[PDB]
RNA sequence: GCUGGCGACCAUAGCAAGAGUGAACCACCUGAUCCCUUCCCGAACUCAGAAGUGAAACCUCUUAGCGCUGAUGGUAGUGUGGGAUUACCCAUGUGAGAGUAAGUCAUCGCCAGCU
RNA sequence: AGUAACGGAGGAGUACGAAGGUGCGCUCAGCGUGGUCGGAAAUCACGCGUAGAGUAUAAAGGCAAAAGCGCGCUUAACUGC
RNA sequence: CGAAAGCUAUUUAGGUAGCGCCUCGGACGAAUACCAUAGGGGGUAGAGCACUGUUUCGGCUAACCGAUGCAAACUCCGAAUACCUAUGAGUACUAUCCGGGAGACAGACUGCGGGUGCUAACGUCCGUAGUCAAGAGGAAAACAAUCCAGACCGCCAGCUAAGGCCCCAAAAUCAUAGUUAAGUGGGAAACGAUGUGGGAAGGCAAGUCGGCCUGCGCGGAAGAUGUAACGGGG
């Protein structure tokens, strides 16, 4: 399960998730990519699940590029405790997803098989996705 | 040989609200610069430009832009696409 | 039980007199921890880097030198 | 010169403090009240702050 | 037309690479006796010099090569009024950062000497 | 400017007659090379890009007229304000 | 005429004191505020990767190079607002100072910016604006805190606001052009599907094929006294 090897701080303010993904939204490594059309969180378990599904369908061919990395920690409180007494404990890690961001990219496959694998993986994600190909300007 | 039939985009049609009104009726803003003349703001038709952007030869040879008895020989320089939908939003054209 | 819960009392640092204002000799212009602003003409610097006016005039900020420093000065 | 007539249209009781002061600084007292003011930039500024509850002819 | 000093300004003014100068000025250069130095050393700081050379340096000229500067148009954000509630939409005012076209091998003041 | 929570992270309850004043003076760290032990690192000598070194002590704001580092002489770590 | 439910301290925490906020008297009148113009300093929103950290793929021999992301306690950058000063128009018993008398220091909800919690709570803690408190009238069926609006008294007079005009119940069974067949309207997701209206394109030769973008609908859809998820009739 992906997570940073070391961080400056353990705990992080909640924050809000607004705007669009202007930066990581262009195919830059392969031929075909899957993109988020909605916003949400993506835990490390979902990242690994979709990676396994894609690489199982693709028959270990081509290459898969993961372009999302989960680096924001999320805390929780233990069960049956009251509302004060400090911040909880880190339980898992997420990546924030704004609409437009490329999640996965595939290389070295004809588009039909890539689309079958992407349709398999889009069923294990919490938000709506789309498929995109490379283009010049 | 490609040709995009444009129309003039004066002030009070430039800005953020004016450009959103333009796009809400399927038109695309654009700018033409280069050479020794001043830039020229322009409005193109979205379906025309979408149709042109599917041919790989449109990105290489000289395109003709007609803003009304005024023909310009330009190459496409930059393009802004929407991040979620791939809809083009702005196009830059260098006088060539 | 946690290990946090401390802080200091405030210090009220900042610019007290702005550009174009008149000042008497002695008025404090800037309270700063370091030297974000430097002393120009008719301005002195205290032991805690306080910039104060040493003549009557009008305050003015600028940027000067080969290090691009911020200066404040008093015009009489 | 230039003079304009301004009428208060909506209520002014739950507006921002400066929006109530803009109406008080033009001479307007209640809904339907109409006053005649000079057409200076300083009057136009107050008229521009409260465009949503006044009518200018 | 080549200089020396003191400033304004602080890269469109800077680094790189190349080329040029020795009347004058400046620099290297000679000797350490005296003045004056070196936690050792005339290296540097000094003093008395004038056989040399423009080698190093400095200074002035060339080229965007690296840097620096930089629109227009669009996009993000946003005050006020209204509508929606996952953070948007409409009216009105405002408006970046990044990126693109393009620009730069400096401008000026006071003084002294040389031709 | 100020601004709360059994909100998120760190320090203090000292040190120094020089680690204070002053005149004069200096410039870090990092790398490559050639050098007896001696090696990746002691001490030299020479080069190219450099603020990434330091500050008695936590962090921040600062630091070329260096506020960093030395040497001689000194007590302004004065009294009234 | 008209508050506060705050700040600071307290063997203080449901008490009290100074300051803030109300009222009366005196002095003094433009010093005051709103707006325009002019002069200022920011490090937030956004963005970026120059530092501090962290992330992906490649090249070369941990580090350098190329391409690629992220940040409350990163910043080469950087607003809108807000705040401070001077000048000016118009409109306002404005602002200051000196005395007598206080109450109050349990707040609540709604919107915007956040911390905490599960981006749970009619939860809890701050900032900022509105209402209630201490505010009646009209609308939201009924409904402190929402929308419109601030009640000196009287009238069997008139115009409007929010919201409405088939009947209960005042006013259009009004006019023009469309969509829906689900009582959708009048409660709810991933996902499923030849429902139906519109649009920009393609392949093949009486047309046919399947693909995208869209308006409105369908399934997904189980609870306990009585229909009971339009107030009702309809
Ligand atoms: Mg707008
Ligand atoms: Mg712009
Ligand atoms: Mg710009
Ligand atoms: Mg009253
Ligand atoms: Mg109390
Ligand atoms: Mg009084
Ligand atoms: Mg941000
Ligand atoms: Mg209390
Ligand atoms: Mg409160
Ligand atoms: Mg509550
Ligand atoms: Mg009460
Ligand atoms: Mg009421
Ligand atoms: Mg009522
Ligand atoms: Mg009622
Ligand atoms: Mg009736
Ligand atoms: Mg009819």
């Amino acid at each position: 399960m992906l997570q940073p090897k070391r961080t400056k701080f353990r705990k992080v303010h909640k924050g809000r998730n607004t705007g669009l993904a202007h930066r990581g939204s262009t195919v830059s490594f392969g031929s075909i990519a899957i993109k988020a059309t909605e916003r949400g969180r993506m835990t490390a378990r979902q990242i690994e699940a979709a990676r396994r599904t894609i690489s199982r369908r693709i028959k270990r061919g081509g290459k898969i590029f993961i372009r999302v990395f989960p680096d924001k920690p999320i805390t929780e409180k233990p069960l049956e405790v009251r509302m004060g007494n400090g911040k909880g404990n880190v339980e898992y890690w997420v990546c924030e997803i704004k609409p437009g961001k490329i999640l996965y990219e595939i290389e070295g496959v004809n588009e039909d098989l890539a689309r079958e694998a992407f349709a398999l993986a889009a069923a294990k994600l919490p938000f709506k996705t789309t498929i995109v190909t490379r283009t010049v300007m | 040989n490609f040709v995009l039939n444009a129309q003039a985009r004066a002030e009070d049609k430039q800005g953020k609200g004016a450009s959103r009104r333009l796009r809400r009726e399927s038109l695309v803003p654009a700018i033409i610069y280069g050479g020794n003349a001043e830039p020229v703001a322009v409005t193109l038709e979205l379906r025309e430009l979408v149709k042109a952007l599917e041919s790989n030869a449109f990105f290489e040879e000289v395109v003709e832009i007609k803003v009304g008895d005024k023909v310009e020989n330009v190459k496409i320089q930059a393009l802004q696409r929407h991040p979620a939908k791939n809809t083009p939003m702005h196009a830059d054209f260098k006088r060539a | 039980s946690t290990k946090n819960g401390r802080d200091s009392n405030p210090k009220m640092l900042g610019v007290k007199v702005y550009g174009g204002q008149t000042v008497t000799a002695g008025n404090i212009i800037v309270r700063q921890r370091g030297t974000e602003f430097h002393a120009g003409a008719n301005v002195g610097m205290g032991r805690d880097h306080t910039l104060f006016a040493t003549a009557d005039g009008v305050v003015k900020f600028e940027v000067k030198g080969q290090f691009g420093r911020r200066y404040v000065k008093v015009e009489t | 010169m230039k003079t304009i007539k301004v009428t208060q249209t909506k209520s002014s009781s739950h507006r921002l403090k400066n929006h109530k002061l803009c109406l008080q600084g033009l001479g307007l007292r209640r809904i339907g009240h109409t006053v005649e003011v000079q057409d200076t930039p300083s009057n136009r500024g107050m008229i521009n702050k409260v465009y949503y509850m006044v009518s200018v002819e």
